[PDB]
DNA sequence: GGTACAACTTGACGACATAGCGTGA
DNA sequence: ACGGAGTCGCGACTCCGTTATCACGCTATGTCGTCAAGTTGTACC
């Protein structure tokens, strides 16, 4: 699709060693700014397809990334440099700034 | 009569040194002014106010002021000081026995204390409440040191004699002039016919009501127990706390390794609204929005004002008006209700009894109701619970503030405080050291318990015996006053009933029930109105058998529906129907008791408790006092050096930590002689009883 | 350009007030 | 004073009900006062 789901193992094994700007959400389902935020990703799937990768990550089916990160809170937009933590934001953007955030690192 | 306070530089256990007294008399209506070398001529005083056949009246004169002049006066003069009984007055025992409620009567005057003082009967209290209070001598201590300069510490206040201390005596001592004035200006406990402030001790002690005998003899046997103290067992009790604190680790391994992690909402603060059109929305958990933030920095260069050089990107990864959720990864917590009722709506369960605040009823009885569809959390359910009561367990033992091992004294002692009144319906309370709160027989570990607790465990001051423990209890007591009560009633039949058997195993074969306190639970909720939910909770069945065993127990005894008729039509007026309320009228707030006290009431479907317990505790406590007096004169010594000591009176039972097997024996028939002189002397319709066990610990004597 | 400054904000910490629930009689 | 329920001749008309009780202790959890420290607009030389 446009947004890889992804898992712990999924996470693991293509996204440490994928060699790309990958950019993951974190989600739950009972809340809901990311409700607000997930047709803003699906745009930005669209709109900057073929240049970064866009992930989703539920915090609730896959208990083991996480804490290992170690969120506050939800939700937060991490960039990765070939895999590893680069630059990151916590809250519920827009798409004008969630342009001028990806613009701000390439 | 002369009006006394003392000064003493702590409390009882550390006490050495005589600051200040100060004595007024009413012959010569003249303050005494002392000096801390004057304290031979102030136990001259008492002594001549003793001989002259005057009455010395302090404040908690019983538990501080006299055993506290009498260790000074060892201690410094190494010279015999007993005052006599009767020649001492408390305030404070006066106090608690005429105004007996000020929960009901302290609000609409809060305009007078400061707040910290609602429902105290304190010194201080009554000093803000007659409006003569100049001052606090501790806020004036901490106001010189902060004048100086140098730190607070709170005991320096208790250290050194001053003139400040001296007019803090002297506005005590007024205080308790105020106080006695007003507290003898009552018509119902004293009779105003007779000046009372000059008349002899025999006089005083006769021409009031019998009430503040006993409970004057109630509070000097009280402070007797206080300076015995009870035994304990610390190396049993370590050994307890550290196999409990293993388990507690063992199940806690168990139920971590049983259930899992997840993620807690708690951290927000401001509010959500609709995305769409801002309308607010209670479906959601609290969350937060910041208000600083971006994604630049301030721009300082040159190009940086220009646009050319990019700015500071934003480091503190907050921008301003981006919505999130602050969360954190709470771990399962088994003493956590909320967490337990989590994982039971994650394990399938649906709640069914709610509480006021949405919360469901998470308790014993619905922890014995999950039944989910595996089998692992089926068992652990159980680990939940023995987990619950181990922390009880720790939580009571040693872990606890109020903990038994941070209270016990170098000598092995307990020593923990007893209001005489405490409750409004006359019943004794227990302080800090709660003696109340030690488990059953039944109980896991409450054996042990009992065990730890025992008369063995203090040895002879000169021989070095373990000594002997002697318990004596009342069976039926509430049973055979309702019986003395309504026996005007149904002519003696229940009275002459209920001595034939046990009334609770005999209620236990009539209504099928497990066990005798079981039966007994139940026909104590059955005497003082349970609702059906509720009797079918103790029966463990439903509303309906509830109902049956209702009906029936009432159409066998149809008298207690006559004397509750009896009483609703004795003290109360009306009663009007709010939908959340009941507005009922009395115009009669007390109900006399067997002595005569104004016993408030507080519910007119607890009137009837408000009357029967009012009844049981002086029973209980006029019989300790005859039993002490005649173990006195029958020439017996109380106190550790003598042969017997009173070290547990919790409620309606003794512990006498006696010298041998029989001088417990004849305390056992000396408390049934007590017991018929009491059932002889009030009056009593029908024969009371007692039962005395003799044991070394409570694991036999109860 | 520069430079002090002052309320705002973020985060942490401690005292305090309920909440069912558990012991006893 | 409206829900639970006994009843009039199964829907509705109408009659009844409505607390277990005093003590203390406690770990959980939300509220609010207090404080350390940047900070970001900002006013003027
Ligand atoms: C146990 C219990 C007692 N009480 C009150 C009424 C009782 O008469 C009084 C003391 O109860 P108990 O002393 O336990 O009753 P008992 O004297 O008949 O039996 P035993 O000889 O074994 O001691 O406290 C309750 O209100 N609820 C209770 O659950
Ligand atoms: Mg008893």
């Amino acid at each position: 699709d446009k947004i890889i789901h992804l898992t712990d193992d999924s996470f693991d094994t293509d996204v440490l060693k994928a060699d790309g700007a990958i950019l993951v959400d974190f989600w739950a389902e009972w809340c809901g700014p990311c409700k607000m935020i997930a047709p803003i990703l699906d745009e930005i799937a669209d709109e900057y397809q073929g240049k970064l990768t866009v992930a989703k990550l539920n915090i609730d089916q896959n208990p083991g990334t996480a804490p290992k990160y170690g969120i506050r809170g939800i939700p937060t937009l991490l960039l990765f440099k070939n895999g590893e933590v680069a630059a990151t934001k916590v809250g519920a953007l827009s798409k004008g700034q969630l342009k001028e955030f990806l613009d701000a690192n390439l | 009569m002369i009006v006394s306070d003392i000064e003493a530089n702590a409390l009882l256990e550390s006490v050495t040194k005589f600051h200040c007294g100060v004595i007024y008399d009413y012959s010569t209506a003249e303050y005494v002014s002392y000096r801390p070398s004057d304290f031979g001529a102030y136990l001259d005083a008492l002594e001549a106010e003793v001989a002259r056949g005057g009455l010395i009246v302090f404040h908690n004169g019983h538990k501080y002021d006299v055993p506290a002049l009498t260790k000074l006066a060892k201690l410094q003069l190494n010279r015999e000081f007993h005052l006599p009984r009767e020649n001492c007055i408390d305030t404070l025992v006066l106090s608690r026995l005429i105004h007996s409620n000020l929960k009901d009567t302290d609000m609409g005057l809060l305009r007078k204390l400061p707040g910290k003082r609602f429902g105290s009967h304190a010194l201080e209290a009554w000093g803000y409440r007659l409006g003569e209070m100049k001052g606090e001598y501790k806020d004036d201590f901490k106001r010189m040191l902060e004048e100086q300069g140098e730190e607070y510490v709170d005991g320096m206040e208790w250290w050194n004699f001053n003139e400040e201390m001296m007019d803090y005596n002297v506005q005590d001592v007024v205080v308790t002039k105020a106080l006695l004035e007003k507290l003898l200006s009552d018509k119902h406990y004293f009779p105003p016919e007779i000046d009372f402030t000059d008349v002899g001790y025999t006089t005083f002690w006769s021409e009031s009501l019998e009430a503040v005998d006993i409970e004057h003899r109630a509070a000097w046997l009280l402070a007797k127990q206080e300076r015995n103290g009870f035994p304990f067992d610390t190396k049993a009790i370590e050994e307890l706390y550290v196999e409990l604190a293993a388990r507690r680790s063992e199940l806690l391994r168990k139920l971590t390794e049983t259930f899992g992690s997840w993620y807690q909402p708690k951290g927000g603060t401001e509010m959500f609204c609709h995305p769409r059109t801002g309308k607010p929305l209670p479906k959601y958990p609290r969350i937060k929005t910041p208000k600083v933030g971006g994604i630049f920095k301030k721009p300082k260069n040159k190009a940086q004002r220009e646009g050319r050089e990019p700015c500071e990107l934003d480091t503190r990864e907050y921008v301003a008006g981006a919505p999130y959720t602050p969360v954190e990864h709470v771990v399962f917590n088994p003493s956590s209700r909320d967490h337990i009722q989590k994982k039971l709506q994650e394990a399938g369960w649906v709640p069914t009894k709610y509480t006021d605040k949405g919360a469901p009823v998470v308790d014993d009885e619905v922890l014995e109701g999950v039944r989910v569809d595996d089998p692992e959390k089926q068992a652990a359910i159980d680990l939940i619970k023995e987990y619950l009561m181990i922390q009880k367990r720790i939580g009571q033992s040693a872990e606890g503030d109020k903990a038994w091992l941070r209270y016990v004294a170098e000598d092995g002692k307990i020593h923990g405080s007893v209001n005489p009144n405490g409750a409004v319906t006359g019943r004794a309370t227990h302080a800090f050291p709660n003696l109340a709160q030690i488990p059953g027989v039944r109980s896991p570990y409450g054996e042990q318990c009992r065990a730890a607790f025992g008369a063995e465990h203090h040895l002879d001051g000169i021989t070095g015996k373990p000594w002997v423990q002697a318990g004596i209890d009342a069976s039926g007591l509430e049973l055979r006053c309702l019986a003395h009560f309504m026996a005007r009633f149904d002519n003696g039949e229940y009275a002459h009933e209920i001595l034939n058997g046990d009334i609770h195993t005999k209620n236990q074969i009539a209504a099928e029930l497990p066990t005798r306190d079981n039966a007994k639970t139940f026909i104590y909720g059955f005497l003082y109105g349970a609702g059906d939910e509720k009797i079918g909770q103790i029966v463990g069945a439903g509303k309906e058998r509830g109902k049956e065993l209702k009906k029936k127990f009432l159409e066998n005894t149809p008298a207690i529906a006559a004397l509750r008729e009896s009483i609703q039509q004795t003290l109360v007026e009306s009663s009007q129907w709010v939908a959340g309320e009941q507005q009922v009228k009395w115009k009669r707030r007390w109900i006399k008791g067997l002595d005569g006290r104004k016993v408030h009431v507080r519910s007119p479907h607890a009137a009837l408790n408000t009357l029967l317990q009012s009844a049981g505790a002086l029973i209980c406590k006029l019989w300790i006092i005859k039993t002490e007096e005649m173990l006195v004169e029958k020439g017996l010594k109380h106190g550790w050096d003598g042969d017997f000591a009173y070290m547990a009176w919790v409620h309606d039972e003794i512990q006498v930590g006696c010298r041998t097997e029989e001088i417990a024996q004849v305390v056992i028939e000396t408390a049934q002689e007590a017991m018929r002189w009491v059932g002889d002397h009030w009056n009593f319709r029908c024969l009371l009883d007692t039962e005395g066990k003799m044991g070394p610990n409570w694991a036999i004597c109860h």
